[PDB]
């Protein structure tokens, strides 16, 4: 049991998947200056906890933006239109002992996802809504959304192999917690972050869970994102 | 076929540059010569994407990001006189396009052509990494305009040009109906981010619109 | 000047040459590359993750995520049983590993599996996983499946059994079927009916020769 | 002789190629070249000559010599404002420093801006210049243009005022506004309305890559 | 579009041979085979200058003095018989000129030119620093008579040469109109003493005059 | 570039030549040569052979 905190965040946890084996780390010119937070920003955000039915396809969150509303990263983001951050994911799931299950916490950089009835477009508020997820489908559906049909999670893959990406299993027998580190994934060094989606946290139920009559019918899965190496564009003259 | 002792131990034809660069067919066009002076039939196109058939765009995206030269050979033949030259020239993502076969677009001196007459070699011109970023992006999870407006998915970073294909001469005594195969080849190509394959059929060549397609082939129960 | 003489194959075009192209942007010079994380040098790297392997594909399940549930709680009938060679094979075909190998006419190597016991963390059982050689026949009992090649897999010890089949080629084949050693113990406040996930990779190092087209794309 | 075999691209015209063109006068022998003065080895030798800029470009006054004047001597709105790129700006676009631009696609640095008070002697105010990153809004009043980055530039002491402008590329940029913080206090001698001169040229070094025509031309 | 991180730092394409140094169609122009035995067109002139189409005459415009060897490449075609062969013959600017498609002009000796057969590879002829002065002006502020004469602005310093191009067939059966296309290229070019930019539109190739335009795009306030 | 003439002989296609072939497939690594017994190096290595000599070929 360690008692990780940052800034004024502290959580109480209990291995890291380093996403492709690289540690975040900053970009390091006078024609462009980065500013670097550092202060706040690297905070622990705890999400709103969602409840893990017998009956969840899944979950998927988008970020960087998923922290829009999230207070100062979440203010950084309407003044500065360029960043690049870090993000350390903590996902636990604080189950019983009687409970069985098992989730796929993969992070999939750029994952653009595939409208539900195709020759259309979706009206961009159905790929995300901020802090709350987008849950996934067991069947397919049909509307200007997103195709959130697993066995296709959202990009026409099969989602059994989605473990090539930076990922963990939640296995309620052995484990609970799962940790992974993003060290912001693009082609560009600064992007904005309203525009573009760096990755999708999915979580996806492989095992369903279960349990008898006395248990209680669902299992909490908290999500908790630190901003690592966050850094900026510069608004002050040269 | 019987199962033989397969015995040998290489990995050089898995590399990706013994994987990404092979010369593939991308583009059939055809274009006349003479008559309809206001026609869009006198000249190609071919806007250059990596999304333009289904066996190579399944290759492109078993990786997000990757950066590579791009080196293609056309093949021109002609139907139905004098001896043919052709002229494909080759815009920058920044660059004047023609409208008619007869534009002044044609002559524009940063735009690099070849002249190509017939019975040579096929012609070949090279193009280096054009993007604006640091590698070309296969998927983009993002929107063009900001504050989530249309067009979502694409972006201007992974712009590669056209390429602009006539004939030279200005008219003949009888028709002249030419046909060009572009080939276009990666070289010198690096490649981030690995990717799970692609499982459902494309439908559309600027989207990833798909239909919900089975895992795998079904058997008749779990033990046979 | 220098006598020179073209021989046969002057002229032509090879579609599969290595010669110098003739630049058209020499003035240009191309953006520095910068370090982009994760970067893939072999294909290989991409067979050797593992990745969940569709075993209950049967004809109403591939549609949804059953089709990797493995359903564990008649002792006489296999848990699963499937061919072990990850071309033309419906269970390993879509696989990392599987999909990697359908652009190559010739690979040998060998591949391990991951059996991930997805139960309760009180539920106590036995499988016996048994693999017969590739000319083999498969065991139609427990007891013959004893007899060969086996490993009493505790789930209540250990909930991950990791194989590696060797002599997977192709230019017949394995079995990996699994067996009831014991029912799965379970006192009663935990659920009885249990699943097993599992996982395939390269599990040292894989070859593979001749570079095709796939055959699933149209 | 030698045994060689055309590739493709043999015979075939590219245009942009460096090959070693046969001179057609070989006898010939040219011209001594003498030391002319002020040579040019780049074309950014050119951006980084100071130039003027017509911020007064309104509707009438583009034809003459009024385009380059601000007219200073209502504190509720500013003086003058401009988009901070040298492309695709009415202000900045004749510049030499967008002229020189405009024949590329790609380019990138900083670029610096000086403000020449060409008023009297006795002539003594503020005048408040801000500048809003390439995300912001502009400042709608003189206190939110003074709570953001600005230089309160004193008049009476110092007649030619700095900046240096980053993140100025293209492949929604800045603001350069200027309030009045004090009117223009002038003696019973002097004349009451002045003017004041703008310059752009390229801050410290700018980059640029890829060449095109220019759209000005016809 | 959107605003990328545009990150890199780069001069070379911004140096003069990597502005200057493109090739640009200047010329292109018909001539006969047969008939009209004393007639004007036959045969081409061009002679040759940097005010011959205004996209590159403003690029040379930057720039007072410069000094360059010229190597064009001609890309000739035909249409309506035997293989033709062509001939360009470039006059140095002390030369004769031919008056008819068989004037003896064509056999001097000191007037070099290509015989190119049609079929092979471009031909390319390559001129060298020909003037009398240390460099070519492109502006000249002054008279060509002493005493201020006629002719402004007309020096005989940066006078290049001509380019006479011909059919050598001497006759044919039917009518052969063939075209020609002159790509000029400056190469090892240096230039002194920078220039403002051309701002009003050309109006003649032998002149400076223009219209009175306006300095930038109107807008409608000074602060909006 | 280098001032080059063909010679007689240039594009034709002599039957009895040894000019490098172009490789159809450069990416693609042969299989590895394993020692297989009893290798032929000359033809006259069969010559050397005994072999019986039918000499009462008569006609029936």
């Amino acid at each position: 049991v360690r008692s990780m905190t940052l800034g004024n965040s502290t959580i109480t946890t209990q291995n890291v998947v380093v996403g492709y084996g690289e540690w975040p780390s900053y970009l390091s010119t006078a024609e462009d200056q980065p500013t670097q937070p550092d202060v706040a920003t690297c905070r622990f955000y705890t999400l709103e906890s969602v409840q893990w039915e017998k009956t969840s396809p899944g979950w998927w969150w988008k970020f960087p933006e998923a922290l829009k509303n999230m207070g100062l990263f979440g203010q950084n983001m309407h003044y500065h239109y360029l960043g690049r951050a870090g993000y350390t994911i903590h996902v636990q799931c604080n189950a019983s002992k009687f409970h069985q299950g098992c989730l796929l916490v993969v992070c999939v950089p750029e994952a653009e996802m595939g409208c539900a009835d195709t020759d259309t477009t979706f009206p961009a508020t159905e790929l995300t809504t901020e802090d709350t997820p987008h849950v996934f489908t067991s069947d397919s559906i049909t509307g200007k959304k997103v195709q959130a049909a697993v066995c296709n999670a959202g990009m026409g893959v099969g989602v059994g192999n989605l473990t090539i990406f930076p990922h963990q299993w939640i296995n309620l027998r052995t484990n609970n917690s799962a940790t992974i580190v993003i060290p912001y994934i693009n082609s560009v060094p600064m992007d904005n972050m309203f525009r573009h989606y760096n990755f999708t946290l999915m979580i996806i139920p492989f095992a369903p869970l279960n349990f008898t009559d006395g248990a209680t019918a669902y299992v909490p899965i908290t999500v908790t994102i630190a901003p690592m190496y966050a850094e900026y564009n510069g608004l002050r003259l040269a | 076929q019987t199962r033989h002792v397969v015995n040998f131990h290489s990995r050089s034809e898995s590399t990706i540059e013994n994987f990404m660069g092979r010369a593939a067919c991308v583009f059939m066009d055809q274009y006349k010569i003479n008559g309809e002076e206001t026609s869009t039939d006198r000249f190609a196109v071919w806007t250059i994407n990596i999304r333009e058939m289904a066996q190579l765009r399944r290759k492109c995206e078993m990786f997000t990001y990757m950066r590579f030269d791009i080196e293609m050979t056309m093949v021109i033949t002609s139907c139905q006189m004098p001896v043919l030259t052709h002229q494909i020239m080759y815009v920058p993502p920044g660059g004047p396009i023609p409208a008619k076969v007869d534009g002044y677009e044609w002559q524009t001196s940063t735009n690099p052509s070849v002249f190509w007459t017939e019975g040579n070699a096929p012609p070949r011109i090279s193009i280096p990494f054009i993007s604006v970023g640091n590698a070309y992006s296969s998927f983009y999870d993002g929107w063009s305009h900001f504050t989530q407006d249309g067009t979502y998915g694409y972006t201007t970073l992974n712009a590669m040009g056209k390429l602009y294909i006539r004939h030279v001469n200005r008219s003949s005594p009888h028709q002249i109906t030419s046909t060009i195969r572009v080939y276009f080849k990666p070289k010198h190509i690096k490649a981030w981010v690995p990717r799970p394959p692609r499982l459902c059929p494309y439908i559309n060549k600027r989207d990833v619109n798909f239909v919900v397609t089975e895992i795998t082939d079904s058997r008749t129960s779990i033990t046979d | 000047g220098v006598p020179v003489l073209n021989t046969p194959g002057s002229n032509q075009f090879l579609t599969s040459d290595d010669y110098q192209s003739p630049s058209a942007m020499p003035q240009f010079d191309e953006t520095p590359e910068m370090h982009i994380p994760g970067e893939v040098r072999n294909l290989m790297e991409i067979a050797e993750v593992d990745s969940v392997v569709p075993v209950n594909n049967v004809t109403g399940k591939t549609k949804s995520m059953d089709a990797y549930q493995i359903p564990v709680g008649d002792k006489t009938k296999p848990i699963f049983s499937f061919q072990m060679d990850p071309g033309y094979s419906s269970v390993l075909k879509r696989t990392l590993l599987g999909e990697m190998l359908n652009y190559y006419a010739h690979w040998s190597g060998s591949v391990k599996l991951t059996f991930l016991f997805c139960g309760s963390a009180m539920a106590t059982g036995k499988l016996l996983i048994s693999y017969s050689p590739p000319g083999a026949s498969v065991p139609t009992s427990r007891k013959d499946a004893m007899l060969g090649t086996h490993i009493v897999w505790d789930i209540g010890l250990q909930s991950s059994c990791v194989l590696c089949v060797p002599w997977i080629s192709q230019s017949s084949a394995g079995y990996i079927t699994c067996w009831y050693q014991t029912n799965i113990v379970v006192p009663p406040g935990a659920p009885t009916s249990c699943d097993v996930l599992c996982f395939a990779s390269a599990c040292n190092d894989f070859s593979v020769r001749l570079l095709r087209d796939t055959p699933f794309m149209a």
